[PDB]
């Protein structure tokens, strides 16, 4: 016989006991998320623990068919999955100093805590407490105290065990056959094989810096009007031609700039829509909402939700009999098993957490039929991209006068919609600079061109230069600030919102020249287009088991990622702003420094 | 008047499983076909040659009635002319088949918290497998070039796999109970038909 016969006849019997083994340990997992007790979280250890088991005994029976042997294109799919090695590719001590050294940096950020000065019968830990300082006071000298503790008590407890951690994981690539750990991160949208569809683990670092030489002038025009309302704020701390310091943007880090609305509103007299009033005057559950929903889904062709969807799910809070973890997720048991776990509440946030959710599931819905390692998004952005386009079309006022929760004389004025457009911004665009900035930073750390001895003025001469931010105060070479942030303390990739926020402007954009619709791109509905349906349903029943290019030309018309959709949402933002910074100066300087 | 005992057929307490199916034989009784329209959700009722409507006036020498039990997404491929683990290594029907076939769930009967591992299915065998044949042997399959000398191991797999059912799986999923009932006429006389 052939090695491709001996390899399907193996990938048959994996296949059906791998189903078994993940429905018992997802079971266990959703029983202990429901509950709390320590008889379910001894059941989910041990599934755990089987599970870890039976994957690690197979993956070492892979390594007999070699992978050229193969031409299938799907066996040869399967069976890289699994003859991955990970991290026992290295001595029993190290990979011991490893998980100890992840163990350690995940224990300090998660417990914390800063004490204010001369009073040890106060401190305060992150969430609660500082988050609420960053994110609702109007002081300077209170935000700037948070600042510099955080990074003064937990920041230098952790660049010693950063430091053996970049020197443990890249030992760990290097023996994997990579070049370093980036390289090990990169692999994920990597396309071997098929003719006009193959991508290089280095054309990613060129596509991003191709697209964010696009992102400039919008994000140049947002700084200059947020700067010029920020003057207002704080009189005495602001330079007109200079860069925002990092302790005034209504978060700890500047992930996000959402809490500066209520000072950079365009038209603070006409509020926005909100439709939680007509909810409660109306008598609105869950289930109504829940059934909305369903309704909007079915209304483009997608199918029904299974009958142990309506039963097998937990859709409000227990209550005190019970006790339950109130974050909102998709869980696909396997074997026909589809849950919703969130304690849902009339909101309108929940209203819309409540299409994504089911979005999340009806995506899961597609790829049923797939094999067991197939079953999973193309990449790792274009899961919550199909979330975020559900939500998106929920929020429209047509979409909410065509269900009754907005009054039928009710019109648009072109305030708002300024308003909303602004809103918009201050959360998707004010997020890209620094996503791209942490993982250029990151990957030349891991490449080795930014020596040990000048990490932190590497972080701040960047800063400077793509966010615009400035620090406050001085650090020196004692301060880790990136390991401030949760994805690097806890090892995560993070360019993922990059690639998901420019892929799902470009599924809205296809989706609504599907559904012949005429007029600005952000008032758009794809409810009642089958033929919107239809193309979206084409690309969420393939999986993995074609490349993600491929997968984006049955949506898009392209194989690459692209800007422009995402600059067509924000063209009349653009026009106002360039019009309301006529008496300003647009950019920033490098060399202006709050400590000068 | 003897009545063919068609109860003791559909209500049975206990099936069996695909690779070992149970075969009866019906013979010297009058058929009435009227009490095989109870049990009302019938997931598929399918007939081929015979009306089954006219099926009342049709005499024939031999009845034989099929069980076994399967799941939701197989009983399409309880057809003739199909191909799949079912139709190839477990149970066949030949292209010329006259008779009917009956699928209905049976999840409250055949499902338990926890998994029922009584019920198992063939997933390797050398070659295809003739109409109306069984298969009950536990050999080793050899998947290789090397023997495989009794003993389970790399490149030799045991051939039977169970199911485990259980009460919250999906329709796909879930427990189907199958008869199959073929009508034979030799050059006997004819002894089975109805009223
Ligand atoms: C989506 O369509 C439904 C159904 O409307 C019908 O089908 C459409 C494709 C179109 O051909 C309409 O002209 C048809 O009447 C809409 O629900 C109806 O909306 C109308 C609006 O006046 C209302 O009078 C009916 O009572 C509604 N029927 C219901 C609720 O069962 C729905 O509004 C459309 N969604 C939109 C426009 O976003
Ligand atoms: C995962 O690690 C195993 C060993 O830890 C690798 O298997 C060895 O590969 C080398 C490569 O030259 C061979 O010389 C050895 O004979 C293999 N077996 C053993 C027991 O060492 C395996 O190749 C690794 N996986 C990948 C994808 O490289
Ligand atoms: C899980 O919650 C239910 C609901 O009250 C309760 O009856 C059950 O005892 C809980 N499980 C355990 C193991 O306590
Ligand atoms: C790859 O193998 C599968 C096995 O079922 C087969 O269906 C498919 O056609 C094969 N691909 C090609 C290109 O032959
Ligand atoms: C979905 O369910 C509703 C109510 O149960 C039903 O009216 C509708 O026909 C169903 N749609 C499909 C496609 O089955
Ligand atoms: C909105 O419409 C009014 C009506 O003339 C116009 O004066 C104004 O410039 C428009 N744009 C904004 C941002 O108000
Ligand atoms: C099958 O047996 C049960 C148990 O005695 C009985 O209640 C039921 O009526 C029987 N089915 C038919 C079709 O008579
Ligand atoms: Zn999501």
């Amino acid at each position: 016989s052939t090695i491709e016969e001996q390899a399907k006849t193996f990938l048959d019997k994996f296949n059906h006991e791998a189903e078994d083994l993940f429905y018992q340990s997802s079971l266990a997992s959703w029983n202990y998320n429901t509950n709390i007790t320590e008889e379910n979280v001894q059941n989910m250890n041990n599934a755990g623990d089987k599970w870890s088991a039976f994957l690690k005994e197979q993956s070492t029976l892979a390594q007999m068919y070699p992978l050229q042997e193969i031409q299938n294109l799907t066996v040869k799919l399967q069976l890289q999955a699994l003859q991955q090695n990970g991290s026992s590719v290295l001595s029993e001590d190290k990979s011991k100093r490893l998980n100890t050294i992840l163990n350690t940096m995940s224990t300090i950020y998660s417990t914390g805590k800063v004490c204010n000065p001369d009073n040890p019968q106060e401190c305060l830990l992150l969430e609660p407490g500082l988050n609420e300082i960053m994110a609702n006071s109007l002081d300077y000298n209170e935000r700037l105290w948070a600042w510099e503790s955080w990074r003064s008590e937990v920041g230098k407890q952790l660049r010693p065990l950063y430091e053996e951690y970049v020197v443990l994981k890249n030992e760990m690539a290097r023996a994997n056959h990579y070049e370093d750990y980036g390289d090990y991160w990169r692999g994920d949208y990597e396309v071997n094989g098929v003719d006009g569809y193959d991508y290089s683990r280095g054309q990613l670092i060129e596509d991003v810096e191709h697209t964010f030489e696009e992102i400039k002038p919008l994000y140049e025009h947002l700084h200059a009007y947020v700067r010029a309302k920020l003057m207002n704020a704080y009189p005495s701390y602001i330079s007109p031609i200079g860069c925002l310091p990092a302790h005034l943007l209504g978060d700890m880090w500047g992930r996000f700039w959402t809490n500066l609305y209520s000072l950079t509103v365009p038209f603070g007299q006409k509020p926005n829509i909100d439709v939680t009033d007509a909810m409660v005057d109306q008598a609105w559950d869950a289930q109504r909402i829940f059934k909305e929903a369903e309704k909007f889904f079915v209304s483009v062709g997608l199918p029904n939700m299974t009958q142990g969807f309506w039963e097998n799910s937990m859709l409000t809070d227990p209550g005190n009999v019970q006790k339950a973890v109130c974050h909102p997720t998709a869980w696909d048991l396997g074997k026909g098993d589809f849950r919703i776990l969130m304690c849902t509440k009339v909101t309108m946030d929940d209203f819309l957490t409540a299409h994504h959710e089911m979005g999340h599931i009806q995506y899961d819905m597609a790829y049923a039929a797939q094999p067991f390692l197939l079953r999973n998004g193309a990449n790792e952005g274009f899961h919550e991209a199909v979330g975020e386009i559900m939500s998106l079309s929920a929020a429209t006022p047509k979409h909410l006068k065509s269900i009754g929760l907005l009054s039928p004389d009710f019109q648009e004025d072109n305030e708002t919609e300024i308003n909303f457009l602004l809103k918009q911004a201050l959360t998707i665009v004010g997020t890209l600079p620094f996503t791209y900035m942490l993982e250029k930073w990151r990957w030349m750390v891991f490449k080795g061109e930014i020596p040990k001895d000048q990490w932190m003025k590497k972080w701040w001469e960047m800063k400077r230069e793509i966010v615009g931010v400035v620090e406050p105060v001085p650090h020196d070479e004692t301060y880790c600030d990136p390991a401030s942030l949760f994805h690097v303390s806890n090892d995560y990739s993070f360019i993922r919102y990059y690639t998901r926020t420019l892929y799902q402007f470009q599924f809205q954009e296809a989706l609504c020249q599907a559904a012949k619709h005429e007029g600005p791109l952000h008032k758009c509905d794809i409810s009642n287009s089958t033929e919107a349906g239809q193309k979206l349903f084409n690309m969420l029943r393939l999986g993995k088991s074609e490349p993600w290019t491929l997968a984006l030309e049955n949506v898009v018309g392209a194989k690459n990622m692209n800007v422009r959709p995402l600059l067509n949402y924000f063209e009349p933002l653009f026009t106002w702003l360039k019009d309301q910074n006529k008496n300003s100066f647009v950019g920033w300087s490098t060399d202006w420094s709050p400590y000068a | 008047t003897n009545l063919c005992p068609f109860d003791e057929v559909f209500n049975a307490t206990r099936f069996a499983s695909v690779y070992a199916w149970n075969r009866k034989r019906i013979s010297n009784c009058v058929a009435d076909y009227s009490v095989l329209y109870n049990f009302a959700p019938f997931f598929a009722f399918k007939c081929y040659g015979v009306s089954p409507t006219k099926l009342n006036d049709l005499c024939f020498t031999n009845v034989y009635a099929d069980s076994f039990v399967i799941r939701g997404n197989e009983v399409s491929q309880i057809a003739p002319g199909q191909t799949g683990n079912i139709a190839d290594y477990n149970y066949k029907l030949p292209d010329d088949f006259t008779g009917c076939v009956i699928a209905w769930n049976s999840n409250k009967l055949d499902s338990k918290v926890g998994g029922n591992y009584n019920y198992r299915y063939r997933l390797f065998r050398k070659s295809n497998l003739k109409p109306f044949e069984r298969d009950i042997s536990t050999e080793i399959y050899q998947a290789g070039n090397k023997p495989c000398n009794g003993v389970a191991g790399v490149n030799c797999y045991f051939p039977l796999q169970s199911y485990g059912f259980r009460p919250t799986y999906g329709v796909g999923h879930q427990p189907y109970r199958v008869v199959v009932l073929s009508f034979e006429l030799l050059h006997a006389p004819a002894t089975v038909c109805g009223p």
